[PDB]
DNA sequence: ACTATTTTCGGCTACTATAAATAAATGTTTTTTTCGCAATAGT
DNA sequence: ACTATTGCGAAAAAAACATTTATTTATAGTAGCCGAAAATAGT
């Protein structure tokens, strides 16, 4: 969802690099890890089960 | 004094306050207080 | 940008320690080596009173804002400390851990 | 050493009671420079008295590039002498002056982070983006940049006279830091 | 043991430093032949390639240093006109409007006597510029003073048709 | 765990040290990617995307097959079986669930 | 707060017998018994988005959140002081980060912002200048380069003896602080050479690109610092040898007046030249200008037959003189 | 010990940083409102 | 599928508003690119 928001620009489609935008989205994993282990409850989506 | 000592470096550091939290001679970041000089009274039972 | 301070041992009649302050140490951190009884603050802590105020981009009046929130030993029996450590967290925030 | 700060450049704008047309002032001149997408007016470049003429489409004009004050004045009406060629008014009224800049040299190194700690409550700078310090003054309402070789360039002087007592006033605070 | 480049021990993983430094000299070399020609892909990232300093993502470049052949195309045009940057820009086809101004300020500090000679020169010079007058006029030979008039007369006639419609 | 340039084992905080700072005892994940930068496609290695926790006495942790001296240097009891996370201080464990 | 019998101002909560009553020490009358324990929207939306953007690069640059929370109020006041309008939204908040980065005295530089922003340092730094001066920030910490010595060594991935490369470098930096090299120079520039020399004597990590990939400063300006530090004083003693126990001051030579020598009672009231006498030189005839006449600015005039020659190439370069006729007839 | 070339060394050339003006654009910027689309959903 | 029913959906727009448009005054600083020279190693 971040990528096309940049790619809907005429100037920002040639020199644009996507490896910069990695680290903002990387936080969702680790916080999702430690919270799901401290708080022993799991919000599944493909099975929708708690 | 006999001020703050490291965990494994075991180095007496009288580190001035609100300055640092690490130790010298090592990058270690957990600090140990050394025991006082003042006498303490105990029983024998 | 206001921290918390461990100032301690307010003095009275030629001696530092109050009946609460015989085991509070020179730094405010309670001294390893001796017992504690009920009462007898072993960790002093003071917190700024502008805990939710907006930062004023100047330096006008920040000299005395520390109200105390000390840590008092409860329990019906006198115990000792075992030992005390201090460290930092994963983020740069000070950690204090004492064990009785 | 009672040295004098030399003053290098003026700017000075004058109004004109006639609206300036771009066609009849550039097509039959000598130092013709008018690219409208680059800039909306014309510049003259003459090497005596090495000043430059900047005009405006509305009619106004500003002169820049003289060393002395009266050096600008003879330039400002030789510029209008070419305006006397065309049938224009060239009605100049007020010779207002709003920037006269000067550079100096005291020629002994000083500390400047010591004063940035001492007189940091009013004046400050950034080391990485500009190599010198940008100093400010309450009493004359002036700014100025200082350096490390002893050279100080004065900018923003709306009045010529104002920096003469100001440069004397800022001298003791520099000799205050003898880098002990 | 001078501090400028001693080799003095193990120095692990220097080949990625060695391969990039040898490869970044080749960057400018293909850019050199593009400049002289103008006078007339899968790639694998190595971390040390893309490194940036303060000289990055900023306006400015290195102007091609001037030649003695251009001086006679410069001083004589500075002898004919006073200072006209507009037509000398196209005279130096890929040179721009701004560094030819910077060259004029450069020659002021470099040769202060030649520019005053060009200022004092207010006359027809040694009559060799008439070929250089038509060397400018042989490109796209057409009337600019008479034929480039009707185009606005055609276009203002188009407005009256719109006003009619 | 490790990169492909260094190819060392790792450099890791000790878990007995990590439990004394209320930190997560975790290991980073490295990915290798290729994409279209522009005129040319480009392949880049060893991209940090997160740090997953590892339970001790695994083959990926530093407590794998010690000799009571490295573990004595890491002041850890060899009679501890292990098998549990040291996320942000506390030590928890997954219980073995079941269904039909 | 006030007793009913002694009117004392000191109250003491007794927890000795788990009753938690409130009582003064003066007379002993209880104060209280049975304690009762506690068991615009467009302005809102434009900070809700700005909250997301502060959280974004803080996750990228590993910024701990007591800066990002603190930096929002720095953005909050300049939101009120009309600093946001006109300027780019991405540009203004990154300048707002470095304020709290400086006040917290962190290792974080400024080009780490702009490299992700893919702009110049002078673009993001320009609005940084107008932020501090307009919003009356007087006190500020200095960019101490000694913090960078500690922080560079970890991503450099050097040998396990990474304490002796730093303890010697900080003693080099204290020796460097006494030396007159960095006075108006770059903080990351001079801090990018002491690490180069500290690891020199122990290892061969110096490849003049690995440290450029860390310090983000060019190779030729740090080699300039290698030649500058060697030739000030007593460095020839420690070029080859001489364990780092030197305690000296040496001569004080910043390189700026070194170039200046290569080139070679108070003041009175009316001793300096005035300005009104210059105003009185030329007569101020407002319409007339024939008192400054000459012969060459009188001759500063067209070539009469060559106005056809001038306008030919003046309109031979036409693109913008042509479309203005096109645009004006389209305006009708 | 000649031939060749890669350090070795400035040289060049640039170029933000300075106010203090103009000044025709010239970016946007948030706020706002519209106007069009396709989307859903029954016909 | 034709039509109906609807919220979205991008796009205008509006006012503000700081931003470039060129001038010249230096000073030291990088910073990039360039021979210029000069060591310097292959042969
Ligand atoms: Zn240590
Ligand atoms: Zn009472």
């Amino acid at each position: 969802l971040s990528i096309d928001k940049v790619l809907k620009k005429p100037n920002r489609a040639m020199e644009y690099d996507a490896l910069l935008s990695i680290n903002v989205h990387s936080n969702n994993i680790t916080s999702g890890l430690n919270r799901a282990i401290s708080t022993g409850n799991w919000s599944l989506k493909r099975f929708k089960m708690e | 004094t006999l001020k703050y000592i490291c965990a494994e470096c075991s180095s007496k550091l009288s580190l001035s306050r609100t300055d640092a939290v690490r130790c010298k001679d090592c990058g270690h970041r957990i600090l140990l207080k050394a025991r006082t000089k003042r006498l303490v009274q105990f029983e024998a039972r | 940008h206001t921290q918390d301070i461990i100032g301690g041992m307010r003095v009275d009649e030629n001696g530092d320690p109050i009946w609460q302050h015989q085991s509070l140490g020179p730094d405010g951190l309670g001294e390893v080596g001796m017992k504690v009884q009920s009462g007898q603050i072993y960790i002093n802590k003071s917190v700024p009173t502008n805990s939710a105020d907006a930062p004023n981009p100047n330096n006008v009046n920040v000299q005395t804002q520390y109200r105390e929130a000390p840590v008092i030993y409860r329990g019906p029996e006198p115990s000792h400390i075992d030992q005390v450590m201090m460290s930092v967290s994963d983020n740069d925030q000070a950690l204090i851990k004492v064990l009785l | 050493s009672g040295i004098v700060p030399t003053l290098q450049n003026i700017v000075a704008t004058v109004t004109l009671g006639c609206r300036l047309d771009l066609k009849t002032v550039a097509l039959h001149a000598r130092n013709a420079e008018y690219n409208p997408k680059r800039f909306a007016a014309v510049i003259m470049r003459i090497r005596e008295p090495k000043t430059t003429a900047l005009i405006f489409a509305s009619g106004k004009m500003v002169v820049t590039g003289a060393k002395s004050e009266d050096d600008s004045k003879l330039a400002s009406r030789k510029y209008a002498r070419i305006i006397q060629k065309i049938g224009f008014a060239a009605k100049f009224t007020d010779f207002k002056i709003q920037n006269i800049v000067g550079s100096c040299d005291v020629k002994f190194p000083i500390r400047l982070e010591g004063l940035a700690f001492s007189h940091g409550t009013f004046s400050s700078y950034e080391p990485e983006l500009f190599p010198g310090l940008i100093y400010r003054m309450v009493k004359p309402k002036i700014v100025l940049l200082i350096f490390v070789s002893g050279k100080i360039v004065l900018t923003g002087a709306k009045q010529r006279e104002e920096i003469y007592q100001a440069f004397e006033a800022i001298y003791p605070v520099l000799s205050e830091f003898r880098k002990m | 043991c001078k501090p400028n480049f001693p080799i003095g021990q193990i120095s692990e993983n220097f080949e990625k430093s060695k391969m990039a430094k040898k490869a970044k000299l080749e960057k400018r070399r293909h850019l050199r032949e593009l400049r002289m020609r103008a006078r007339q892909e899968k790639v694998d990232e190595n971390p040390f390639a893309n490194l940036y300093n303060y000289g990055s993502y900023g306006r400015g470049s290195y102007t091609d240093p001037w030649t003695v052949e251009e001086m006679i195309k410069f001083y004589k045009a500075l002898s004919m006109w006073g200072t006209d940057f507009n037509l000398i820009s196209q005279l130096y086809p890929y040179r721009s409007r701004k560094q030819v101004k910077a060259k004029f300020v450069n020659e002021e500090k470099k040769r202060p006597i030649l520019i005053e000679l060009a200022l004092r020169s207010k006359l027809p010079p040694n009559f060799d510029e008439y070929c250089c007058e038509i060397k400018k006029n042989i490109g796209t030979v057409a009337d600019f003073n008479e034929k480039l008039i009707e185009l606005q007369n055609e276009h203002k006639h188009h407005m009256k048709e719109i006003e009619e419609a | 765990g490790k990169k492909s340039s260094s190819s060392t084992k790792d450099y890791l905080t000790p878990p007995h040290e990590c439990r004394l700072r209320d930190m997560t005892y975790s290991a980073p994940i490295y990915v290798d990617i290729e994409y279209t930068r522009g005129r040319n496609i480009i392949m880049h290695k060893d991209v940090e995307i997160g740090r997953m926790p590892i339970m001790l006495r695994s083959n990926k942790c530093i407590l794998y097959d010690a000799d009571e001296s490295k573990m004595a240097k890491l002041n850890e009891c060899p009679l501890d079986p292990g098998g549990y996370f040291i996320v942000n201080g506390t030590e928890k464990v997954i219980l073995v669930q079941e269904q039909l | 707060p006030v007793c009913k019998n002694c009117h004392g101002t000191e109250f003491e909560r007794d927890l000795s017998n788990a009753n938690n009553d409130l009582v003064c020490k003066a007379c002993g009358v209880v104060s209280e018994d049975n304690p009762i324990v506690s068991e615009l929207e467009s302005r809102e939306a434009t900070l809700n988005n700005a909250r997301r953007k502060l959280r974004a690069v803080s996750y990228a640059l590993h910024i701990p959140e007591y800066i990002t929370d603190a930096a929002f109020q720095w953005y909050k006041l300049a939101l009120a002081n009309n600093f946001v309008q006109g300027r780019r939204s991405q540009n203004v908040i990154a300048s707002c980060l470095y304020v709290a980065c400086r006040k917290e005295k962190t290792h974080h530089m400024l080009i780490d912002f702009s490299s992700r922003l893919q702009v110049s340092v002078y673009s993001i730094g320009a609005t940084f200048l107008k932020m501090v001066k307009k919003l009356h920030i007087t006190e500020l910490p200095l960019a101490d380069p000694s913090l960078f010595i500690q922080h560079f060594a970890e991503k450099l991935d050097l040998a396990d003896k990474k304490i002796k490369v730093v303890k010697d470098a900080v003693k080099l930096a204290q020796r460097m602080s006494k030396d007159w090299m960095f006075e108006g120079r770059r903080p990351a520039g001079i801090a990018g050479a002491c690490i180069l020399l500290a690891c020199r004597m122990n290892n061969l990590r110096r490849t003049h690109t690995e440290i450029v990939a860390v310090s983000h400063v060019a190779e030729e300006t740090l080699q300039q610092r290698l030649n500058e530090f060697k030739n000030t004083k007593a460095a020839k003693l420690s070029v080859q040898k001489f364990r780092e126990n030197d305690v000296e001051d040496g001569e004080a030579r910043p390189p700026s007046f070194v170039k200046n020598r290569k080139k070679e009672c108070p003041r009175n009231l009316h001793l300096l030249p005035t300005t009104d006498t210059y105003l009185s030189k030329v007569s101020d005839d407002p319409d007339n200008l024939e008192d400054v006449d000459d012969e060459e600015l009188n001759a500063h005039l067209l070539n009469e037959e060559a106005s056809k020659l001038k306008e030919r190439i003046w309109i031979g370069l036409n693109a913008d003189f042509l479309l203005e006729q096109e645009s004006k007839r389209l305006k009708q």
